């Protein structure tokens, strides 16, 4: 009675640095009471929750946001890497209502071209939040997918509580020809996970491309606060950085450069990607009475394990969940939380 | 012997003592708490079986509360008849929730629960001839019916009938007790007398409407047509009383005021066959059939009014009867264009009767419109629950089972009378209201507090904001001058008491046609009995309203039903009160019973621009006194 | 069939439909070996066999009554066929007992 992955293929190439514009459709499909205000509110409420951490997990990485209105799409948010100017967006965007239908195509090519400038080590990636069962395609669609493929750029995408068998080939198409992302929802806490499982990077078997280099700088920063002044964006800035090349007064960013344009990071955004990058194998719940350890956890201390010859409340299982690689135990509290949050196996990491 | 006894049975067992008696053990493991002794149910957040809960609970007791965490109990005995309608397995409600139930059910409830429940429920009723015969569900039925010589004075012989049985079936006997025995035929005239020693002899039976029964073989055929309205809530509690298809004549407490003519409409022309529609006076009905049936189905010219002063189509109507109480079966029958409706009710089949508000009458009059007509179905449209023709031989149970009751929550709130909004607005009183107060000491200051001009200044923003939030507006005043008072001040086409019809006609195709007017009134005239138009906004002023059983009719009634959802208050009502009043102990009198049947009730003295809107016409103090001179004539 | 029944003795006959295997025996006047019927061996329900008798007006609903129109039954089962398109997903055929009572449905439903 366990809900695990058998093993998990992650070891490789990931999508890191991403270019992702979610889509979201505000129609009268989204207006009906599904959830408890209704779809789209609820929607609403959820899909901020992503953004800061879309800039959390992956501040690597840039996105937009557009919706579809009255058989029309309409951009709603503009590439960037903060979140605020997204964020407020929604701010609006909540109090603003969906209305008449979503088009489908005008969103694929209104995106598709908004993608065009997206550089190659930037990964491009789009996800669909829709709600009915039909489309508002001005052309023919296939074309689009045809469109989409040839500028190779996988895409998953999350309907309701139903199935588009075009949409379930969309990502099928768009994805390699794998189908494995038109995955739809049957819970909010269902829906929930869509988004915790959405910040992960997407490693399955990345074809031998060419891989690029990147060149930049780190960014200094400016320690005066009378002196207010600001270049970015011509204001008066009491505390900024120093761009590595172009050295301007920049206010605190992890962005690109406004000047000589290279990007400005310190150290923060590097290593998140690294437990990303080669994360561990799962602390595995050592045996009831064929581990025989130290009644006790070893990330906490949580002595007890069992019951001991409980009836059944000892015979129900033993919090041991031990890390293969450290053969050090952990409780499931502890455990669960150190792949959830920190990976940094102190049984492996003691040595 | 012939008092109501059996109507009672809700609200009882209502004890407990804290140093004696003892306490469940199972309230640990005990999602619900019911106290059976004590009348209540208090499934909380807790108890989640709500769902199956509230479908049971509100069949089997009666709702107390309807908190957020969990609604209220109430002890209902009259919900055993209710929850004897049901006939579900009996122990899964006493045992399935019982694991809920972390206290022991109530004993002396229980057996109460038992007597209520199934105890007064088998006595004797035999079917005969696709109808009601002459046997019983128990032995003692027919050895009671053996016995039986005023129900045996108008019974044919013979086992049943065909032809007798399809109309004698001595009355329609389609509401009649457990079947399945041997029967004998019922004539023609009079179950009056069969049903008049089941007041006085107390039969307790197990009945049910064989609604195929009524067969009513010829055709009279009605306006099956979308002409008429509908509203999600109706299509619930008709199709409880519908049932599978096969509609039942049931008993639904239908305020006039709910789609009430809606409810018939689709019922009656669903028939198809000759039915009687039945209001209160023949110039009452003339109204009742004129503001709703001619967008609906009907036309004027078949469904006949009569008087025995209006003669008119008797015997030959090519439709059906609307027909007015008073004309029926009363005294003043002192003519003959009544008469021979009858030979005619009693010529022509007849497979629908509709009651409106009938609890103003008593059964004298109505008992007699029974006594010899032979139909096949009744429509109890009650007004209240407590009646002067619901005795031992309740009302509730001649047209069929309960249907309908005091649950708009979960009924009206279908979209039909979705978002039911209840608002008792405590204008606060100004010295020459209270010197008024001060003034005279009687219930003719009802017409000396009514005449608060704020009362039509909050009134007039709901004109102002129902003017452009699209609401309908309905305002209860059976005042007259103080109705044109403020009629000068709100200013649109006035209905007023004694109105001329076709400027109300007009008024009305204004109000169901028409935009540019955007206020309507109600006199004690209208009602009663117009058909209660469109409502979204209800303004009501009288509180003392003799009687409270007009006032438990008037609750529901005054505001009409709104297939709405769109505005966030689908009826708005609005109980102008100025506080500080004597009819400030009935209206809040008014306002428990606002909130005791689930109409969702509030409060709201301060008002959205209550003198921010204009025309505020006589508002000084002084002008309050300018005018005084007139009011206290009164 | 009896020519070909004479002709030939290793013949073979099967269906997903056929209900029961013994009025053909019956009606074509033949004996078989293997009178035997499968079933799907599936783990999960991948369908939901529906019968709707009573509509959402609880009606006994049905297609005998008549070969022509009556709204009780038929708007009702219009309303009835209208949530399924909002719900259903691309695919979607009604399968009328008669082609004339088809267009008899179809007209009324358009008006
Ligand atoms: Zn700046
Ligand atoms: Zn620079
Ligand atoms: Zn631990
Ligand atoms: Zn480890």
């Amino acid at each position: 009675k366990k809900r695990t992955a058998k093993k998990n293929i992650t070891p490789y190439q990931r999508g890191i640095i991403r270019s992702l514009i979610l889509t979201l459709d505000c129609s009268e499909a989204m207006l009906e009471k599904d959830l408890r205000p209704n779809r789209h509110a609820m929607i609403i409420q959820y899909a901020i929750d992503f953004v800061h951490e879309f800039f959390d997990q992956n501040p690597i990485s840039q996105m937009g946001i557009i919706i579809m209105r009255n058989g029309l799409a309409q951009l709603v948010s503009q590439v960037s890497g903060n979140p605020q100017d997204h964020i407020d967006a929604l701010k609006s965007i909540r109090k603003q209502e969906p209305k008449g239908n979503p088009s489908l195509q005008n969103a694929l090519e209104m995106a598709r071209g908004l993608l065009l400038p997206v550089p190659a080590h930037c990964t491009r990636e789009v996800l669909i939040v829709f709600g009915s069962l039909s489309t508002t395609d001005p052309g023919d669609i296939h074309q689009t997918i045809d469109s989409l493929v040839s500028e190779k750029i996988r895409v998953k995408v999350l309907g309701l509580s139903a199935q588009v068998a075009i949409c379930k080939e969309l990502c099928k198409a768009t994805n390699y020809g794998d189908e494995s992302f038109y995955k739809i929802l049957l819970d909010e806490t269902h829906l929930k996970e869509l988004f915790n499982e959405a910040v992960t990077p997407l490693p399955v078997n990345k074809i031998n491309k060419g891989f690029t280099l990147v060149k930049m700088g780190f960014p200094t920063r400016i320690f005066e606060d009378t002196p207010t002044f600001c270049s970015c964006h011509s204001k008066l800035v009491y505390g900024g950085y120093f761009c590595p090349n172009c050295h301007s007064k920049v206010c605190s960013l992890p962005t690109v450069c406004p000047c000589c344009d290279l990007m400005l990071i310190l150290s923060t955004h590097l290593a998140r990607s690294y437990h990303h990058l080669m994360p561990l194998k799962t602390f595995a719940e050592v045996p009831t009475t064929e581990k025989f350890r130290s009644e006790d956890c070893f990330s906490c201390q949580s002595r007890f394990p069992x019951x001991x010859x409980x009836x059944x409340x000892x015979x129900x299982x033993x919090s041991r969940y031990r890390c293969e690689d450290c053969k050090q135990e952990f409780c499931v509290d502890c455990d669960v939380f150190i792949h959830e949050i920190l990976h940094n196996c102190p049984g492996c990491e003691s040595k | 012997p012939a008092d109501f006894v059996p109507d009672s049975v809700s609200g009882m067992f209502r004890s407990h003592d804290f140093s004696y008696l003892r306490l469940r053990p199972d309230h640990a493991s005990r999602p619900l708490w019911i106290s059976p002794s004590d009348g209540r149910i208090i499934l909380e957040s807790f108890s989640p079986l709500a769902e199956q809960a509230q479908d049971f609970l509100v069949t089997i007791a009666e709702p107390i509360s309807r908190p957020s965490h969990i609604h209220e109990y109430k002890i209902t005995a009259y919900s055993l008849y209710a929850a004897v309608s049901v006939g579900l397995e009996t122990d899964d409600i006493i045992s399935v929730l019982d694991r809920l139930s972390k206290v022991p059910v109530a004993e002396s409830i229980i057996n109460f629960i038992k007597g209520a429940t199934i105890s007064y429920g088998k006595v004797k009723l035999v079917i005969k001839h696709n109808r009601y015969f002459v046997e019983t569900t128990q032995a003692d039925i027919l050895q009671m019916l053996l016995n039986d010589s005023v129900i045996g004075p108008l019974r044919i012989d013979s086992d049943h009938q065909v032809q007798p049985p399809e109309d004698v079936l001595e009355r329609e006997e389609e509401d009649d007790d457990i079947d399945a025995v041997h029967s004998f035929e019922i004539a023609n005239e009079s179950v009056e007398v069969v049903k008049k020693r089941c007041q006085e002899i107390d039969y307790p039976v197990l009945e049910e409407y064989d609604f195929r029964n009524d067969h009513r073989n010829p055709d009279l055929d009605i306006d099956l047509k979308p002409s008429t309205q509908i509203r999600p809530y109706q299509e619930k509690s008709l199709s409880k009383m519908f049932g599978n298809g096969r509609a039942r004549s049931g008993i639904i407490v239908l305020p006039c005021g709910a789609g009430k003519t809606l409810v018939g409409i689709t019922a009656a022309c669903t028939i198809k066959k000759s039915v009687i529609v039945l209001c209160t006076s023949s110039v009452s009905v003339m109204q009742w059939r004129q503001q709703f049936l001619q967008w609906c189905t009907l036309q004027p010219e078949n469904c006949a009014v009569f008087t025995s002063d209006n003669k008119e189509m008797f015997q030959t109507e090519s439709g059906l009867v609307v027909s007015t109480y008073s004309m029926v079966a009363n005294t003043r029958n002192r003519s003959h264009d009544s008469q021979k409706v009858m030979d005619f009710l009693t010529g022509r089949e007849w497979g629908f009767i509709i009651l409106d508000e009938v609890h103003v009458v008593p059964a004298a009059m109505f008992r007699r419109v029974v006594s010899t007509i032979a139909a096949h179905a009744k429509l109890g449209l009650t007004a209240t629950l407590v009646r002067e023709d619901d005795k031992i031989g309740d009302l509730n149970f001649l047209i069929g089972p309960k249907l309908y009751e005091a649950n708009w929550m979960e009924l009206s709130q279908k979209g039909h009378i979705a978002n039911v909004q209840c608002a008792e607005v405590w204008c606060p009183m100004t010295a020459e209201f209270y010197q008024e107060y001060l003034r005279e000491t009687a219930r003719k200051r009802m017409l000396l507090y009514i005449m608060n001009p704020t009362k039509f200044q909050a009134c007039q923003f709901l004109i102002q904001y129902h003017e452009r939030r699209g609401d309908k507006i309905i305002v209860f005043s059976d005042n007259v001058y103080a109705l044109q008072e403020y009629a000068l001040k709100m200013g649109k086409p006035f209905i007023y008491g004694s109105t001329p019809q076709q400027e109300r006609m007009n008024i009305l195709q204004n109000f169901q046609y028409n935009d540019q007017i955007n206020t309507i009134f109600l006199s004690k005239v209208g009602d009663t009995s117009i058909d209660l138009p469109e409502a979204t906004c209800l303004i009501q002023i009288s509180s003392h309203y003799g009687s409270r059983r007009q006032e438990a009719q008037r609750l529901g009634r005054i505001l009409r039903a709104k297939r709405r959802n769109d505005e966030g208050f689908n009826a708005f009502f609005y109980s102008l009160v100025s506080k500080d009043t004597q009819e400030m102990y009935y209206s809040t009198k008014r306002q428990a019973f606002l909130v005791d049947q689930g109409y969702a009730f509030k409060v709201i003295t301060h008002l959205h621009g209550m003198e921010n809107i204009p025309n505020l016409a006589y508002a000084s103090p002084r002008e309050r006194r300018e005018l005084l001179q007139e009011v206290l004539l009164k | 069939i009896k020519p070909v029944f004479e002709r030939f003795s290793s013949v073979i006959i099967t269906s997903g439909t056929i209900s029961p295997l013994d009025m053909y025996p019956r009606m074509l006047n033949f004996k078989t070996v293997l009178q035997k019927s499968y079933a799907m061996t599936l783990a999960k329900k991948s369908f939901l066999p529906m019968i709707i008798t009573k509509g959402s007006d609880q009606v006994a609903i049905s297609s005998r009554f008549e070969i022509r129109n009556d709204p009780s039954i038929v708007r009702n089962y219009g309303s009835m066929l209208v949530e399924f398109a909002k719900i259903t997903p691309d695919g979607m055929v009604v399968f009328f007992p008669s082609y004339l009572y088809m267009e008899s449905i179809v007209s009324m439903w358009q008006t």
